[PDB]
This record gives structure tokens, C-alpha cells and sequence, in this order.
């Protein structure tokens, strides 16, 4: 190393400095507060009955946590799609609003809910925008909703003079006019009612049985975010170099116990240098201290090039109980581990020197080490 | 690098590098000047002794 | 430090910094010159003598009272009284809180040996 | 449903000098026994604060809102209750209603259609009831609603020997609303003016609302025949400036100094 | 010049010339410091003589 | 204020800008090194073609 640094094949008797020393992080940890205030989709998914399509139940959800993990893993599902984004990454997608359109309809007309497709429900009851970014869930619901006695209490509009714009609910079902002949009063000639009542029993055709469908819609970054999935956090490690992240507190160091007092609202810690040094764990309520990773320079003590070839290595400003971590394979910055383990390690004020034994007679100084210590090559 | 692209953020990193390097050069310059002054004082003290 | 200060613990910045050249090399060279000159300063000032003298236990200097300047063994250090006042009157974590790769090497000579030189000078000039 | 009585003599708003009040923690950090300088919006030292005294005496007009406001109340019976913030106050855009009367501190953002005089004070014949609470007249589209516990107050209206000082500062920035609060009892001498002392404000809550506001008007809690107890409240404005602050070893703000007041400063 | 248009390459060559000029400035500052020290030593030698 | 007007191929505007070269930029028209001004081009096939 010193031959390469001095740019010569010979090095003169003395002290020299080489590249520095650093310690790499052992592992990684993350921490985030308790996951609470779940989004109340459980009641809607467990609701007794959903209204018709022309009476489409639109529900507002915001300011909560949506556990899409338990969404993906509900037993009675038959269909779960997201045509705008990937359904997998919803755990890390925070939108400012949630609109839930819930209904139960015939299983043969579900695909009309996808935008750009026609259909009675999608033309006279409820359509969706062409640029819709959202999700659709369809599952079997005839097991509890359909009965053999006759369940006609479901309705759907079949006739109208116009196609409603997206996000439009209508209650009026006035006597539909088709031709030029006037109509009013009660049922007569060319006076057909816009809607028709369903019939949902478990004895109709397979695929015609009622299905429960919920559609999720959301906005994208024009207002403060309200809802998204939980952020998982690992356990905590102490007294070892790690890569912490406490709510965006990216950094590196060693975490130790703290003996200072914070305030109920105070969260961080800083010093005159204006750098982070103390934190409060989110999930629990204690104070942790951050200490930067140990590091320092490296120096070589050598006699004349021709006189000998043995050397000694000095680590500047390192507590020498930590150099055992530097006594490792592929952990310390230097690669010459051969002198990582060597002769009797001696401790001084500037660090601990490897490759010499501290005799205690008296001589002059030949190679200045420092703090009252000088080294030489002798018998 | 999280926000900006991987080919043009080099402009910003170069700006920061140049600024920090210039600051370091300034620091070592005043260090040299103060060292020279202290050397003059030390020579005077040695003569006094 | 060359790279720790500028953009420490970075990979691509470390790659893009090494193509400027030998800047931090001459930085380190200048700082090393500064440090060795700093040690040489005290070496020049205090090492004018060779033998380390020592004052006799008897302290009757013809009526002159030197007890203020001579060392007193009561304190663990071999320091006089005026020296004690001087060391108390001067005050600077500051030696440690600087942690961006800015090391502070210790002086080659410690305070005890400097005090021993001073004691030798006093003994020689009074005896 | 709202009934107007009015017929009040309009005394000129009184003027007082803000001694040192109006300093609050700017961020959630910890610094020990260090001096730190900063620039932010603040209430300048020794500025003209507008004082309203309300006892038969009925003063609560509309006030302009800009750069946030510093509101204070020196009183004991706690007769002032709520706040109405908005840009038009005519149900054209959503507005903030903050009410903390008896049940729960409730914050609602909605296009309520309001009245001329929002009143809940007059109540026959020797007490106070929150009757005629129809200060709004419609509920069109209430996007945001927040509920939490009520603050520290007393029961029913009264007067004499004011002993409470409640100070608040309201600031809206980046759509987020910040409300800072402080409460101090046992005021001894009351020259109907703010006391001489030092007390830093404290963070209470943040609201992610994000709407447009330009003016505000207070709320205090049939509507004919009454003579309420005495009260006194204060309003002050803010502007950008720079301060220096001295945290102590325990981590709480202890003193602050201005930078654009005097050559000494 | 051999591979790019003038309008963009001139910025790069300006960067290069600025860097070279700054390096020359650093060299000259070091020379000034050394010359001052040598002048002090020469005055001491003249007094000795 | 001087105005220049002509009609070219829609697939040839890239050589109109200064710095680069080409057949249209060597035999028909070319800009100076540091041209100051503006260029406005649009399709005219609805009328010219
Ligand atoms: C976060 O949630 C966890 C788990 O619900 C809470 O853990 C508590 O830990 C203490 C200390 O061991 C136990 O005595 C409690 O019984 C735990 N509570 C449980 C298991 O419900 C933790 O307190 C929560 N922290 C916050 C700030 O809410
Ligand atoms: C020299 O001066 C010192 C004080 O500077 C004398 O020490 C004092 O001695 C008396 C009695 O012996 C004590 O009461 C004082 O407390 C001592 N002073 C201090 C500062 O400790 C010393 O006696 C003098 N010696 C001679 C020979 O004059
Ligand atoms: C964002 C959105 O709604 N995208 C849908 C897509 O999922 C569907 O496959 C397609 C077919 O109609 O219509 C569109
Ligand atoms: C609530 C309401 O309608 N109040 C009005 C008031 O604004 C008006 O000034 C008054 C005219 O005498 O009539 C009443
Ligand atoms: C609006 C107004 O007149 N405010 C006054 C101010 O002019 C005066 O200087 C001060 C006395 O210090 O009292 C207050
Ligand atoms: C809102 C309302 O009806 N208020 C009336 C008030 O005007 C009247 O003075 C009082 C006694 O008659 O009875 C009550
Ligand atoms: C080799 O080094 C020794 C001292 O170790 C020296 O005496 C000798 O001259 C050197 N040989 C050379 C430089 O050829
Ligand atoms: C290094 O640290 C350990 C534990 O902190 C301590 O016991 C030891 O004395 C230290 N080494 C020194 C101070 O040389
Ligand atoms: C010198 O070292 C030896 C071996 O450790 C020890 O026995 C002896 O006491 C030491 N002498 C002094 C003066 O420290």
C-alpha cells in the first residue's frame, strides 16, 4: 500500500498514511407507528343487502387505513380485478378519497360495468368514466340473497331517452314517452314503465344467479392524502451498526439507550451542528440515541526498505475493543487482514497499534507515534 | 437520485461537489496563513527564550 | 478526509469524484506539513536544553521566595501554582462533536513532559 | 332559523400594545440550551392589538383574516365558544366551523348557508342555553369532519373576578390548518389589558383541510332580553419576520428576541 | 469540437478552461506563500551575515 | 427586424437549426454560429400540396 502511494519501489524508514477505515452496516430495520383506524369496508362487505343499480349505493371512505391484504384474502370471492393499476401494490398507494359503488346484479351483465361498454345498467342506470382508474370485485351472493319463494324486490331501469353522465343517480321513473302520441294517467297504449323488477332465486340458469359487485374509485394527488395500506415494520436492534428508518429518518449508526427528557409533542433531536442524533421510537414511547459508525485513518510504521520488510499498522482514534469487528472477513475497509490479527496489541491515546510490543526502558525517538509514544526497530 | 433522472442529476451533484471542494480549499488557505503567523510568533518566542 | 466530507457513504458520487484528479492528495499533503511544523514549533521552543536538571530539596535562596514558580508535589502533576491558574483560566464535546471525518490528532508532546522541561529550565537558571 | 336584535352602539375598537405575547414552537425538534435563529410569520413585538369588550353589550362583527391571526381572551365564565372561517360565508364554498360547546370539540368543513348574526347567547331568563343553534341553514356537501374531546372550561355563564387567560393562534398554509393553544389561570390584576410576562405557545393539532379562506367571525353562546356578564378579548395580526430563541436544558422555549425592532435588537 | 455542435460544446470547454484557470490560481497562491517564507528566511540570513 | 420565409420538408426542420449541417444547410440556407431570434414552422399541406 505505501509502495503504491509513494509511487516508488522503495519507501524510506518512517511513518506514512494510507487509505481510511470504515465499518459496513450489518443489517436493516424499519419502524412505523401502530396501524389503527381501519377503513370500514368490513361492514359494507358484510352488509345484509345492497340496493339496485339505478339506486346504486355510493359510499364515501377517507382518513383511515385500508388493509388490502385482507381484501385479497376473503373466502367468498369470485372476481377481483383492477383495470387501472396493479392490484398488488395498493398497500403503498395513498389517495385522497374513496368512492364505493355497491350493488347486486345479474351475473351475465357484470362486464358492462367496465367502461367503454354499453348495457342497460351502463346506459340508463350507471356508467363509468372512460379514464376510470379503479377496481371491481364480484362474488357469488345467491346463497344468502336468493330464495326459492321468489325475490322480486330488485329493480333495474330498462328504458330511458338519454344516457346519463358518469356519477349520476336518478330516482324519477316517469311514464316513458316514445312516439308522438301523448300519454298520462295510468297504463295505456305506448306507455311503458322505464324499469323492470328482477327475480333472483337459486333455480334459474347457472350464471344468471345474482352476484354482489363493489367498485372502488379514487382521486390522484390534488388534495391531502387520506387512505392507504399499512406500512410493515420489523423488530428493533441495539448496539450494532444498522440502517434505520424511523418515519423517513434515513441514516446509519448505532442505537443506544438515552438518558434525557423530551416533550410530549417533541419527536426529533439535534445539536449545534444541526444533525439528527436522538429519536423517539413510534410504536413504543422511549428515547433512543444515535451514534455514528466508528471510522478513522490508517498509518503504517516501517523501517527502511532494504533493512527489513516487517511493518506495523496504527488505527487512528479507534477504541480497540471495536477493531475485533475490523478483525473480520469482508467487513473492514482494508483488505490486508493478515495484519488484522498479529502481535501483542498495544493501546495508546491515538488508537491501538498492531505489530509491536511495549517495552518500558528509555531511548530517544526515531518514529514519532504521538501522545508521548515513539517507535523504533531494534532487538 | 430518487426524484431526478439517472443521467441529468449529475449536474446537481457536480454543483454540490464544486461548492464543497471550494469551501475546503478556502479553509486550507486560511489554515496556511494562520500557520505562517503562528510560526512567526514561535520564532519570536524562541529568540526571547 | 478526501471523500467522507464531500459525499461520504455514496457510490456513484464516489465514482464521479475520483475523475477530478489529485486534489485531496495535495490537501492531505498540505495538512500533514502543517501538523509536522506544529510539532517542530514546540520542539524548537522548549528543547534548548539537554540534561534534565532538578532543584535540591533545600529551598533557602538567600531570602528570595520562589515557592510560587517551583513545582509543588501536592498535586499529582508536577505543576506550580501560576501554572495551575493559567490552566484553570483557559477553557475551550467540542473535541468530539466534530464527526464529519474531521480528526484532531494529539500533539507529540504531552503536558507533563513540557512541564518537566520548564522545571529543568527553572532549576538551571536558579542554581 | 335565525333572529336578529342588534340595536347596539358601535364603540371604536380599543387599542393595546402586545407586550411580548405571540411566540410558538415552529417545529417538532429537540434542542438543549442553545440559541437558534429563524425566519417565519410572527406577531411583531409591541404592535397595535385590537381589543373588544363585551358585557346589553353585543360586539362581534366580521373581521379580516390574513396571514393567520392571534386571538386571546381574558375572562372567567367562558362565554365565547366557536369560530367560523371562510372566504365568502354564503354556502358557495366550504367553510370551517369549530364548535366546542358541551359535547365534543367538533370541526366541520362544509358549504353551510349561514345567518346574519350567529347567536347562542340570549336565553330567558337568568341562565344560558345553546338554543337557536341554527347558525347554519343547510348541509350541502360536508367533505371533512373531525371529532375529539372538549377543552378545559367551566359550567354556565357568570361574571366577576376574571381568572382565565386563553390564547390561540390560527395559521393556514399549504392547505394545512395549524391551531396553537395555551391556557393560564390566576390573573390577579385586570386593567382590562394583557399582562406583562413571558409564555411560549404550544402545538395542539393539525388539520389537512385545504380550502380558500379570506375572513373570519367569532361565535359566543329567546333572542330578546338579556344583559350578559362582562368579558374581554383581543385580536392581533402577523407578518413575516426573523427571531432568535433560547431553548433551555429541559427543551422548552424560555426566551425570544426580535431582530428588526431596535439597534440593540 | 470534432463530434458536437458549437452551441453546446462551448459550455463544456468553458467548464474546462475555468477549471484549468482555478488550478493555476491555486499554484500561484502556493508560490506566494513559499516566497513570503523564503523572504523571511533571507532577511534572517542577511542579519546573520 | 428581419423576416425570412420559405417552405421545406417536414422531415428537414432538424437541419434548420444552427450548429449542425446538412444538404439544406450547405447548398440552400444556413444560420450563423450564434443566431438570435425565433423560428415558427407549421404544416401547409392543406393548401400548398
Ligand atoms: C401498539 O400496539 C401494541 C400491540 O397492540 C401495544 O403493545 C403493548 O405492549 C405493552 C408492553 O409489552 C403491553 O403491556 C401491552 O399489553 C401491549 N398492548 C397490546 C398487546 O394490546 C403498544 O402499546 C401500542 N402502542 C401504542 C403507542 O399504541
Ligand atoms: C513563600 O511564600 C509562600 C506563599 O506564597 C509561603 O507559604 C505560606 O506559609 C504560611 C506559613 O508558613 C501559610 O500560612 C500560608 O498559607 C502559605 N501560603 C500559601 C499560598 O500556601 C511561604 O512560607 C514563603 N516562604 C518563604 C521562605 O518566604
Ligand atoms: C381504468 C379503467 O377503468 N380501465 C378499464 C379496463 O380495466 C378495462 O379492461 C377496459 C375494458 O372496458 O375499460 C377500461
Ligand atoms: C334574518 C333576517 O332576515 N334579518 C333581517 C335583517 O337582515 C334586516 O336588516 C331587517 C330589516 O328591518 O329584517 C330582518
Ligand atoms: C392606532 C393607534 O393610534 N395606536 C396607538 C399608537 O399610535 C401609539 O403610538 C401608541 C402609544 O405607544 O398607542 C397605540
Ligand atoms: C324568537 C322569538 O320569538 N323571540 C321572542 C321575543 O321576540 C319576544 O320579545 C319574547 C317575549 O314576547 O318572546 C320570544
Ligand atoms: C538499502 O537500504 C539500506 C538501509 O536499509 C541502505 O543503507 C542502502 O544504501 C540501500 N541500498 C540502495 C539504496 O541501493
Ligand atoms: C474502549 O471501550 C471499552 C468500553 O467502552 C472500555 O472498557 C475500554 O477501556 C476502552 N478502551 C480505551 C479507553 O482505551
Ligand atoms: C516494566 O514492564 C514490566 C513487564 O510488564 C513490569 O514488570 C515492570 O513493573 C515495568 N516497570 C515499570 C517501571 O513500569
Amino acid at each position: 500500500e505505501t509502495k503504491c502511494t509513494l509511487k516508488s519501489f522503495t519507501v524510506e524508514k518512517g511513518i506514512y498514511q494510507t487509505s481510511n477505515f470504515r465499518v459496513q452496516p450489518t443489517e436493516s430495520i424499519v419502524r412505523f407507528p401502530n396501524i389503527t383506524n381501519l377503513c370500514p369496508f368490513d361492514e359494507v362487505f358484510n352488509a345484509t343487502r345492497f340496493a339496485s343499480v339505478y339506486a346504486w349505493n355510493r359510499k364515501r371512505i377517507s382518513n383511515c387505513v385500508a388493509d388490502y391484504s385482507v381484501l385479497y384474502n376473503l373466502a367468498p370471492f369470485f372476481t377481483f380485478k383492477c383495470y387501472g393499476v396493479s392490484p398488488t401494490k395498493l398497500n403503498d398507494l395513498c389517495f385522497t378519497n374513496v368512492y364505493a359503488d355497491s350493488f347486486v346484479i345479474r351475473g351475465d351483465e357484470v362486464r358492462q360495468i367496465a367502461p367503454g361498454q354499453t348495457g342497460n345498467i351502463a346506459d340508463y342506470n350507471y356508467k363509468l368514466p372512460d379514464d376510470f382508474t379503479g377496481c371491481v370485485i364480484a362474488w357469488n351472493s345467491n346463497k344468502l340473497d336468493s330464495k326459492v319463494s321468489g325475490n322480486y324486490n330488485y329493480l333495474y331501469r330498462l328504458f330511458r331517452k338519454s344516457n346519463l353522465k358518469p356519477f349520476e343517480r336518478d330516482i324519477s321513473t316517469e311514464i316513458y314517452q316514445a312516439g308522438n302520441k301523448p300519454c298520462n294517467g295510468v297504463a295505456g297504449f305506448n306507455c311503458y314503465f322505464p324499469l323492470r323488477s328482477y327475480s333472483f332465486r337459486p333455480t334459474y340458469g347457472v350464471g344468471h344467479q345474482p352476484y354482489r359487485v363493489v367498485v372502488l374509485s379514487f382521486e390522484l394527488l390534488h388534495a391531502p392524502a387520506t387512505v392507504c395500506g399499512p406500512k410493515k415494520s420489523t423488530n428493533l436492534v441495539k448496539n450494532k451498526c444498522v440502517n434505520f428508518n424511523f418515519n423517513g429518518l434515513k441514516g446509519t449508526g448505532v442505537l443506544t439507550e438515552s438518558n434525557k427528557k423530551f416533550l410530549p409533542f417533541q419527536q426529533f433531536g439535534r445539536d449545534i451542528a444541526d444533525t439528527t442524533d436522538a429519536v423517539r421510537d413510534p410504536q413504543t414511547l422511549e428515547i433512543l440515541d444515535i451514534t455514528p459508525c466508528s471510522f478513522g485513518g490508517v498509518s503504517v510504521i516501517t523501517p527502511g526498505t532494504n533493512t527489513s520488510n516487517q511493518v506495523a499498522v496504527l488505527y487512528q482514534g479507534v477504541n480497540c475493543t471495536e477493531v475485533p469487528v475490523a478483525i473480520h472477513a469482508d467487513q473492514l475497509t482494508p483488505t490486508w487482514r493478515v495484519y488484522s490479527t498479529g502481535s501483542n496489541v498495544f493501546q495508546t491515546r491515538a488508537g491501538c497499534l498492531i505489530g509491536a510490543e511495549y517495552v518500558n526502558n528509555s531511548y530517544e525517538c526515531d518514529i514519532p507515534i504521538g501522545a508521548g509514544i515513539c517507535a523504533s526497530y531494534q532487538t | 437520485f430518487s426524484r431526478l433522472d439517472k443521467v441529468e442529476a449529475e449536474v446537481q451533484i457536480d454543483r454540490l461537489i464544486t461548492g464543497r471542494l471550494q469551501s475546503l480549499q478556502t479553509y486550507v488557505t486560511q489554515q496556511l496563513i494562520r500557520a505562517a503567523e503562528i510560526r512567526a510568533s514561535a520564532n519570536l518566542a524562541a529568540t526571547k527564550m | 478526509d478526501c471523500t467522507m466530507y464531500i459525499c461520504g457513504d455514496s457510490t456513484e458520487c464516489s465514482n464521479l469524484l475520483l475523475q477530478y484528479g489529485s486534489f485531496c492528495t495535495q490537501l492531505k499533503r498540505a495538512l500533514t506539513g502543517i501538523a509536522v511544523e506544529q510539532d517542530k514549533n514546540t520542539q524548537e521552543v522548549f528543547a534548548q536544553v539537554k540534561q534534565i536538571y532538578k532543584t535540591p530539596p533545600i529551598k533557602y535562596f538567600g531570602g528570595f521566595n520562589f515557592s510560587q514558580i517551583l513545582p509543588d508535589p501536592s498535586k499529582p502533576s508536577k505543576r506550580s501554582f501560576i501554572e495551575d491558574l493559567l490552566f484553570n483560566k483557559v477553557t475551550l464535546l467540542i473535541c468530539a462533536q466534530k464527526f464529519k471525518g474531521l480528526t484532531v490528532l494529539p500533539p507529540l508532546l504531552t503536558d507533563e513532559m513540557i512541564a518537566q522541561y520548564t522545571s529543568a529550565l527553572l532549576a538551571g537558571t536558579i542554581t | 332559523q335565525c333572529v336578529n336584535l342588534t340595536t347596539r352602539t358601535q364603540l371604536p375598537p380599543a387599542y393595546t400594545n402586545s407586550f411580548t405575547r405571540g411566540v410558538y414552537y415552529p417545529d417538532k425538534v429537540f434542542r438543549s440550551s442553545v440559541l437558534h435563529s429563524t425566519q417565519d410569520l410572527f406577531l411583531p413585538f409591541f404592535s397595535n392589538v385590537t381589543w373588544f369588550h363585551v358585557i346589553k353589550r353585543f360586539d362581534n362583527p366580521v373581521l379580516p383574516f390574513n396571514d393567520g391571526v392571534y386571538f386571546a381572551s381574558i375572562e372567567k365564565s367562558n362565554i365565547i365558544r366557536g369560530w367560523i372561517f371562510g372566504t365568502t360565508l354564503d354556502s358557495k364554498t366550504q367553510s370551517l366551523l369549530i364548535v366546542n360547546n358541551a359535547t365534543n370539540v367538533v370541526i366541520k368543513v362544509c358549504e353551510f348557508q349561514f345567518c346574519n348574526d350567529p347567536f347562542l347567547d340570549h336565553k330567558n331568563n337568568k341562565s344560558w342555553m345553546e338554543s337557536e343553534f341554527r347558525v347554519y341553514s343547510s348541509a350541502n356537501n360536508c367533505t371533512f369532519e373531525y371529532v375529539s374531546q372538549p377543552f378545559l372550561m367551566d359550567l354556565e355563564g357568570k361574571q366577576g373576578n376574571f381568572k382565565n387567560l386563553r390564547e390561540f393562534v390560527f395559521k393556514n398554509i399549504d392547505g394545512y390548518f395549524k391551531i396553537y393553544s395555551k391556557h393560564t389561570p390566576i390573573i390577579v390584576r385586570e386593567p382590562e389589558d394583557l399582562p406583562q410576562g413571558f409564555s411560549a405557545l404550544e402545538p395542539l393539532v393539525d388539520l389537512p383541510i385545504g380550502i380558500n379562506i379570506t375572513r373570519f367571525q367569532t361565535l359566543l353562546a329567546s333572542s330578546s332580553g338579556w344583559t350578559a356578564g362582562a368579558a374581554a378579548y383581543y385580536v392581533g395580526y402577523l407578518q413575516p419576520r426573523t427571531f432568535l430563541l433560547k431553548y433551555n436544558e429541559n427543551g422548552t422555549i424560555t426566551d425570544a428576541v426580535d431582530c428588526a425592532l431596535d439597534p440593540l435588537s
